[PDB]
RNA sequence: GGUUGCGGCCAUAUCUACCAGAAAGCACCGUUUCCCGUCCGAUCAACUGUAGUUAAGCUGGUAAGAGCCUGACCGAGUAGUGUAGUGGGUGACCAUACGCGAAACUCAGGUGCUGCAAUCU
RNA sequence: ACAUUGUCAGGUGGGGAGUUUGGCUGGGGCGGCACAUCUGUUAAACGAUAACGCAGAUGUCCUAAGGGGGGCUCAUGGAGAACAGAAAUCUCCAGUAGAACAAAAGGGUAAAAGCCCCCUUGAUUUUGAUUUUCAGUGUGAAUACAAACCAUGAAAGUGUGGCCUAUCGAUCCUUUAGUCCCUCGGAAUUUGAGGCUAGAGGUGCCAGAAAAGUUACCACAGGGAUAACUGGCUUGUGGCAGUCAAGCGUUCAUAGCGACAUUGCUUUUUGAUUCUUCGAUGUCGGCUCUUCCUAUCAUACCGAAGCAGAAUUCGGUAAGCG
RNA sequence: CUAAUUAAAACAUAGCAUUGCGAUGGUCAGAAAGUGAUGUUGACGCAAUGUGAUUUCUGCCCAGUGCUCUGAAUGUCAAAGUGAAGAAAUUCAACCAAGCGCGGGUAAACGGCGGGAGUAACUAUGACUCUCUUAAGGUAGCCAAAUGCCUCGUCAUCUAA
RNA sequence: CUCGUAGCGGUUCUGACGUGCAAAUCGAUCGUCGAAUUUGGGUAUAGGGGCGAAAGACUAAUCGAACCAUCUAGUAGCUGGUUCCUGCCGAAGUUUCCCUCAGGAUAGCAGAAGCUCGUAUCAGUUUUAUGAGGUAAAGCGAAUGAUUAGAGGUUCCGGGGUCACCUUGACCUAUUCUCAAACUUUAAAUAUGUAAGAAGUCCUUGUUACUUAAUUGAACGUGGACAUUUGAAUGAAGAGCUUUUAGUGGGCCAUUUUUGGUAAGCAGAACUGGCGAUGCGGGAUGAACCGAACGUAGAGUUAAGGUGCCGGAAUACACGCU
C-alpha cells in the first residue's frame, strides 16, 4: 500500500521525556586516542613520580 | 591498467625485513583439488534422489574481477599478495606512456 | 485551449526563470516596452503619470501586451503618437508550468507571468502638463485589462528621472544637466576634474 | 536516488571567503595548542586533508591530543536522546582558539587581582558580574533644549 | 627618518597618469676560465665592484583619480523577521501590539602599520 | 552360448511427480529503479529532513593521470613575420584565472594542486585510535598517529594512492600467501587431509534464497489498508454568464455582434482523493409513474430593433400549463 | 451432449487422407510373473491420427521445430576395460556405444506466405522492371462475411424514414 | 424416409412455482418415434483411476478430481473473541536492518524493581563574552546569467551606394527600464556551538625512556596561598546509576514556512501544539477550533462565549451607518 514515508514529528517529545544528558565527564580521561609516543613516556613520568613519592614518605 | 613486473616493496621475509626487489606475476586461482573436505562432502550429499541440494547461483552482476599481483622477493623467495581495484583491462608488461607522439588508427 | 488567468493568479511557487534546467520556455507576446516619442528629450515631457499596483499578484504577458495596445490606441487618437512616452516598466520573466492520473506530475512550461508588489509601478507615461487628463484616461482604460486593482499616481518627479520638478529645475539653470540619447547625465563632486571639464563644460563659469 | 556523501550540501560552507583565497597566512601555523585549550572548528576549504565533517563546522571543543600538524578535539554530538563524545583528528589550519576563553582567563586574573586589595582592606569586594540593572534617577535639563516636536505627518505618495 | 635582509597582519599596502630621491644600501650595469645551465651568459651559475648610471627597478609625493578601508540619527528604525489576537479583508494581502533589525544608496574621512637585526651626511 | 534376465553407467523421457516465478507503485498490470551510490537544488542561513521532486553523473580510468623536487604561467585579446589568410610557427604588450586539474556537479588551487623536465614506487609492512552512513553494528570511503622500511629533496619537509566529495560485498565452499607452526586421538615415517593469520573467487534485489508461464473452471485467509457503479470534496476540461471596446454592422463601438485581455457560475459532460461500501448498497438502456429546478421551446403579458406590414431577432416577468 | 441455467454452428458420422506394424511384431496393460488386451486376430487386418456426404479444387515454402534416414566417421563420447608415473591412496593419457553436432528427405507434420522508388502518346494506376532482406513471398478462390479497428466504409436495393 | 400416438428426450413461454407438490416439479408449446431406438435383470471397468458420439461431462443430490477413516488439534505474518473490582504510573504509529512494505528484529517512547548517595550535578530559559550559517531582504551604471531603450566612437569583420557618401551590422565607452530555487560583493530575524572556575587560579620545583641547542618545554605531581559574591540571572520539583520487561513500529488535524498540483476533505516535507488516548464550558450540531484538562462535595470568582424569547444574563448606556 501507499504509506507515509518519513516524519520527525513527535521525535523531540520522546527525546526530552527522559531528559538529554551531557556525557558525564571525569577527571583522568582514558589515554586511548592519545599520541602513543606521549603515552609511552607518560607511563614512566608517573612511575618515577610514585617512586619519588613513596620513598620520601615511607 | 599498466603495472611494472618488477617492484621495490617491503619484504616480510625474516631476513630482508626491508625494501627489496620483487618479481611480479598475476595470481590465478588453481584447480579445485578433489579430496578437499567440502568437495568430499559435496560427493556424499548429491548421491541418491532429490537432486540438487546446495544452491546453484545465477544472478551474477560484476563485469570485472580485482586483479591480485602475486609478488616474489628476488633474494629470499618470500612471496606477497597485493590487490588492485576492479578494471576491465590489466596489462602486466611494459609499453609505458610516451607523451609527445602522434596518434593513429 | 489555455488555462484562465485565475489559475496562476497568486504567487504560490518560487521564481522559476529560463536557464540550463528549463530550456523549453514558450516566448512572451509583449516584446515592445517603450512607446510614443521615446526619443524625445527629458525636457519635452515633464509630467510622469504612473500605473501602480495596489495588490501583490502576477500580471501575465498577454495582459501586459493587451493593456499596452489599449493605452497606446487611446493616446494616439487624442493627441498623437509624439505626445507621450509610454514605458512599460514590467517584464514577464516568470515561467509558468502546466501538467497534461496524478502521476509524473512535474510540469512543462506554459506561459510567462510578471510578479508585481503592492506599490510597484506598472506603466509610466511622461508628457507635457497640458496633456494630463488625456494620459489618465489612457491609463484608466488600461485598468480593465489587468486583474487586481491599480492606481493612477501623479508623480512629483520630472519625467522619467529620480529627482523632483523643482530639484530638476535648480539642477537645470546650474550646469549639472546635459542630454543623452534617452535620459540625462548628471554632474558629481567626484572623479577627475579633467573629466568634469570634458563632459559638462557649461558648468565652472 | 538520494545522495548522502561526506561533503554533501557543503557548497557555501567550505568556500573561501571572497578576496581571501590563496595560501594560508603563517599565523595559523605559528599558533600554539595545548591540551585543554578550547578551539573553534572552521574548515579551510583550500586544505583538503584533516578536514572536519560538515557537522562540526562552527562547533567548539577541547583539545585532547596533539600530533605533528593536527590537534585532537573533543566535540559533544547530540545523538538521539543523549550526547556522545566525538573525537576529531583535525589539522591546525581548520582550527583557531576560542576568543571567549581568552576573555575568561583574563577575568580569572582580574578576579585574583581584585581580591588582592580586598585582602588589604574591605572584604567581599563584590566581584560577580551583574546584568544591566534598571536606570537610576535623572534630572533632565531644558536649558538650550526646550522640548519640541510636532505631530504625525499626513499621507503623501511622493513618487 | 632613509635603506637592506627576514617577517606579521595581507590593497589604508592594489591599479592608472605625472613628478622628485642628499647620503647609504639596493638595483641596473662589466666579463665568461672555473662550478653550473641554456637554441642563446637575456634567465640561471660563476667574477671583479672593476668601465658607468639613477634611465628603469625601488621609495615618496601629486590626482575634486579608479579601487580599497573606516564612520554616520545617510538611507532607516526602512525592507525582512520572532511572538499575539474569535484584528481587517471575499481573497490577495494588510494594519496594530511586544521585540529583533539590515543591505544597496548617500555624505564625511583615509591611502599601509609594525616586529627583529644591520647600516646611513 | 546371441537375445532374455540381474546390476551399474550415458542418452531419451511435461507420459508422470514436486517446487519456483522479488519489491517500490496516487489500485494492480506496464514502463522505470527513486532497490546499493555521488554533486547541486528541493531544504525553509547548525544538523536532519519526503515525493515515480528537479538538473546531471556511478559500477569506470590511471605505473602515472600516484610520491617528491626544480623551472614556468594558463584561457584569451592587442600589435608585429615570406608563402600565411580567420585560424601553421615566431616576437612583444595586456592578462586574478575568465584555462587546466581522467570522468557529473559543487568546492579548492597562480613562484601551484596547473604546464615542462629529473628521480622514484608510500598504490609498502604491523597493531591500535578516529570521522561519516550509524544500532554509535557491519561494509565501503576517509583523517590523525605510532613502530618500521623506502622514495624524494640541498633541506625544512612530503608521501600509507589519485586536490576533496561516488566508484562497491557476509557465513559456507574453493583458492593463494605466510609459519614450516598445531593435529590426524595405540606409536611412528612419508604422502594426503584438517587447522591458524592475510587476501581472492559473489551474491547490483548491492547485510547477500538456487527457480518459466497461464487461469473466464479456479479456490482459501483477509482487505474498502485497494480498482468500477453511487454520494461528497476539488474543477484541468465541457457548457453558460459578465466587464472593457480595437473593430463588424450602407454612416454608426454596443439594434444585433465583438478581438487582445479580464472576472465568475454549473456538477447534469469529461478529468483528480481512494473518503464510505469487499460477513454483496442487485451493475446499462428501456418501459411505467410521480415530483422538483429554471439556465423558457411553446402558450400569457411586455420592453428593444438595422420593428412599415407579414415574419424574425435580442431582452423582461413567469415553471401555471404543455 | 453440459442430470439441476448453455441442444448449438459443438461431438459423432459415412467419405477422404496420413502414419506404424509380417508376430522374436505394431499399439497398449501389469509391482512382477511360466502375466495380460487387440487376438476365436493376420495388411480387404489391427493400431495411431487428421479432415468430415456429394460437386469442384487443395497454390508456393524443408530456412525454423518435430519426425525420419543401410546416411559423415578422431567433433563430443559415461561406466567397465588398457597403459604411463607413484610406495600407494590417487593423478594423467589413449581408446571411446548410444545419443547430440554434420548431411538429406518429409508441409492432407507443426507452421509460414514482404517493403521503398520510378516507369504505358491519361494526372496519379502499374503488365514489366532496380535494390533490401526470403525458405516461400497468399495462387485458385471469398469478403466490412459469425473473420474489417477505422466503420453507421462507398455505391445500389429494400423503407416515408 | 416422413405425419403422429405409446414411448424416449427437453425447444420456448425466459409460463406456474420459486420458505414448492417437488434440493429440478407442474402446464402449455415442442424434438423424435422401427432404430447409431427404448428398456429390465446379469456382468465388467474404481479415484489421479474408470468411463466419455468430448460437455471437464458422468462415476450414489458429492467431480477442474468421489466417498470413508487416520496422520491431524496439519499450518496461518489473516479475521473474530479472550471472563472480577479499585489504586498508581502511562505510551507509540519514528530510527537502522530484513524476498522487508498486514510482519519481525533493533533503538526510541513506557512500567517495575531497585541500588549508591544526599542538593551535588543540572536546565526545551535568559544575560554577558565568543564563534558558526548564506535564508528572508538587498544587488545587477559589482562578477556570472537574463533583459529594455535611446546616445558617442567610420571598417575587402562581404553594408550594396566612391571603383571619401541620408540609406553601417555587430563591437567599445558612458547611460537607462526590468530580474534569478540549482547567481552574488553584502546580509538579518528565528534557530545553533562553547565558556561563565576548587577537576579553578597563582608560587615553589619533583618525575620521564617524550621533547629542547639547553630540566627547555610537555604532561602528571609534592608542598604552600585563596572559602562560599568561589567568580552572571532564574529555577531545581532530590541527584547519580543499574537491571529487566510490556505495548508500539497503519496514523491524523491545526498555525507558520514549504515541494508537486489549476485545485482538492489531494500526494509529500519542517517546527510546534493537539487528536488518537480526553471528558468539561463555548462554537446550534462536529476527533482536531476557542476556553480549560477531570478524586467526592459546598461556597465564591472567572474564562471562551453571551445577556429580546426559547435560555441564565441590560428590550442597558452612547455616537453614527444601513
Ligand atoms: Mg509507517
Ligand atoms: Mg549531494
Ligand atoms: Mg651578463
Ligand atoms: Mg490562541
Ligand atoms: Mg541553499
Ligand atoms: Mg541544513
Ligand atoms: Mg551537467
Ligand atoms: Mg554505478
Ligand atoms: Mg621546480
Ligand atoms: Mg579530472
Ligand atoms: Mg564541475
Ligand atoms: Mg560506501
Ligand atoms: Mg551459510
Ligand atoms: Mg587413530
Ligand atoms: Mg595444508
Ligand atoms: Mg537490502
Ligand atoms: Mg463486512
Ligand atoms: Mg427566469
Ligand atoms: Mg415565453
Ligand atoms: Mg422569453
Ligand atoms: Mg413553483
Ligand atoms: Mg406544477
Ligand atoms: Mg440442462
Ligand atoms: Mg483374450
Ligand atoms: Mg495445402
Ligand atoms: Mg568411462
Ligand atoms: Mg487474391
Ligand atoms: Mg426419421
Ligand atoms: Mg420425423
Ligand atoms: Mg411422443
Ligand atoms: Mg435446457
Ligand atoms: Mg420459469
Ligand atoms: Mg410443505
Ligand atoms: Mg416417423
Ligand atoms: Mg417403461
Ligand atoms: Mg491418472
Ligand atoms: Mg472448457
Ligand atoms: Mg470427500
Ligand atoms: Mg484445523
Ligand atoms: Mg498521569
Ligand atoms: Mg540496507
Ligand atoms: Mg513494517
Ligand atoms: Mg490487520
Ligand atoms: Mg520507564
Ligand atoms: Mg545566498
Ligand atoms: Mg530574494
Ligand atoms: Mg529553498
Ligand atoms: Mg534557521
Ligand atoms: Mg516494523
Ligand atoms: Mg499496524
Ligand atoms: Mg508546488
Ligand atoms: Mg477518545
Ligand atoms: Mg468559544
Ligand atoms: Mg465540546
Ligand atoms: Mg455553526
Ligand atoms: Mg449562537
Ligand atoms: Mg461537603
Ligand atoms: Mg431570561
Ligand atoms: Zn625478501
Amino acid at each position: 500500500a501507499k504509506s507515509k514515508n518519513h516524519t520527525a514529528h513527535n521525535q523531540t517529545r520522546k527525546a526530552h521525556r527522559n531528559g538529554i544528558k551531557k556525557p558525564k565527564t571525569y577527571k583522568y580521561p582514558s589515554l586511548k586516542g592519545v599520541d602513543p609516543k606521549f603515552r609511552r613516556n607518560h607511563k614512566h613520568a608517573l612511575h618515577g613520580t610514585a617512586k619519588a613519592l613513596a620513598a620520601a614518605k615511607k | 591498467v599498466n603495472v611494472p613486473k618488477t617492484r621495490k616493496t617491503y619484504c616480510k621475509g625474516k631476513t630482508c625485513r626491508k625494501h627489496t626487489q620483487h618479481k611480479v606475476t598475476q595470481y590465478k586461482a588453481g584447480k579445485a583439488s578433489l579430496f578437499a573436505q567440502g568437495k568430499r562432502r559435496y560427493d556424499r550429499k548429491q548421491s541418491g534422489f532429490g537432486g540438487q541440494t546446495k544452491p546453484v547461483f545465477h544472478k551474477k552482476a560484476k563485469t570485472t574481477k580485482k586483479v591480485v599481483l602475486r609478488l616474489e622477493c628476488v633474494k629470499c623467495k618470500t612471496r606477497a599478495q597485493l590487490t588492485l581495484k576492479r578494471c576491465k583491462h590489466f596489462e602486466l608488461g611494459g609499453e609505458k606512456k610516451q607523451k609527445g607522439q602522434a596518434l593513429q588508427f | 485551449a489555455r488555462r484562465p488567468a485565475r489559475c496562476y493568479r497568486y504567487q504560490k511557487n518560487k521564481p522559476y526563470p529560463k536557464s540550463r534546467y528549463n530550456r523549453a520556455v514558450p516566448d512572451s507576446k509583449i516584446r515592445i516596452y517603450d512607446l510614443g516619442k521615446k526619443k524625445a528629450t527629458v525636457d519635452e515631457f515633464p509630467l510622469c503619470v504612473h500605473l501602480v499596483s495596489n495588490e501583490l499578484e502576477q500580471l501575465s504577458s498577454e495582459a501586459l501586451e493587451a493593456a499596452r495596445i489599449c493605452a497606446n490606441k487611446y493616446m494616439t487618437t487624442v493627441s498623437g503618437r509624439d505626445a507621450f512616452h509610454l514605458r512599460v516598466r514590467v517584464h514577464p520573466f516568470h515561467v509558468l508550468r502546466i501538467n497534461k492520473g496524478m502521476r509524473g506530475a512535474w510540469g512543462k512550461p506554459h506561459g510567462l507571468a510578471a510578479r508585481v508588489d503592492i506599490g510597484q509601478i506598472i506603466f509610466s507615461v511622461r508628457t507635457k502638463d497640458s496633456n494630463k487628463d488625456v494620459v489618465v484616461e489612457g491609463l484608466r482604460r488600461a485598468r480593465y485589462k489587468f486583474p487586481g486593482q491599480q492606481k493612477i499616481i501623479l508623480s512629483k518627479k520630472w519625467g522619467f528621472t529620480n529627482l523632483d520638478r523643482p530639484e530638476y529645475l535648480k539642477k537645470r539653470e546650474a550646469g549639472e544637466v546635459k542630454d543623452d540619447g534617452a535620459f540625462v547625465k548628471f554632474l558629481s563632486k567626484k572623479g577627475s576634474l579633467e573629466n568634469n571639464i570634458r563632459e559638462f563644460p557649461e558648468y565652472f563659469a | 536516488g538520494k545522495s548522502h556523501g561526506y561533503r554533501s550540501r557543503t557548497r557555501y560552507m567550505f568556500q573561501r571567503d571572497f578576496r581571501k583565497h590563496g595560501a594560508v597566512h603563517l599565523s595559523t601555523y605559528l599558533k600554539v595548542y595545548k591540551v585543554g585549550d578550547i578551539v573553534d572548528i572552521k574548515a579551510n576549504g583550500s586544505i583538503q586533508k584533516g578536514m572536519p565533517h560538515k557537522f562540526y563546522q562552527g562547533k567548539t571543543g577541547v583539545v585532547y591530543n596533539v600530533t605533528k600538524s593536527s590537534v585532537g578535539v573533543i566535540i559533544n554530538k547530540m545523538v538521539g536522546n543523549r550526547y556522545l563524545e566525538k573525537r576529531l583528528n583535525l589539522r591546525v589550519e581548520h582550527i583557531k582558539h576560542s576568543k571567549c576563553r581568552q576573555e575568561f582567563l583574563e577575568r580569572v586574573k582580574a578576579n585574583a587581582a581584585k581580591r588582592a586589595e580586598a585582602k588589604a582592606q574591605g572584604v567581599a569586594v563584590q566581584l560577580k558580574r551583574q546584568p544591566a540593572q534598571p536606570r537610576e534617577s535623572r534630572i533632565v535639563s531644558t536649558e538650550g533644549n526646550v522640548p519640541q516636536t510636532l505631530a504625525p505627518v499626513p499621507y503623501e505618495t511622493f513618487i
